[PDB]
């Protein structure tokens, strides 16, 4: 279980799972598919103004 | 929510309320000296002992 913060330090996002390391090939990286889930919403201006 | 905060940039301080560390280390040390000195010493002395007839008026 891993939180991770954007730049002003507050947690967007939760994350854990499996890891798909290729198997040359690149062995200390890996990719998670569906991997975190959102905590967080950011306000946004979309739909007011014309 | 607080502002920007990088995250390889060391820790100062930017904004007013913000903390700092002083170390105090003064060692300051002046001096100063001088002097003069002077010195003058004299002495003169003449005498006739024994003197002749002919030298008696002088």
């Amino acid at each position: 279980m891993t939180p991770l913060k954007g730049v002003d330090s507050q947690v967007y996002a939760l994350a854990q799972g499996n890891i798909l390391v290729g198997g040359v090939n690149q062995l200390n990286g890996g990719r998670i598919t569906n991997g975190a889930i959102i905590e967080r919403e950011l306000p946004t201006q979309f739909g007011a103004g014309n | 929510n607080y502002g920007y905060q990088p995250l390889f940039e060391d820790r100062r301080p930017r904004n007013i309320g913000d903390t700092l560390t002083i170390v105090l280390q003064e060692n300051v040390s002046a001096s100063k000296s001088s002097s003069a000195n002077a010195s003058r010493d004299g002495k003169t002395s003449f005498g006739f002992d024994t003197v002749p007839r002919y030298l008696q008026g002088l």
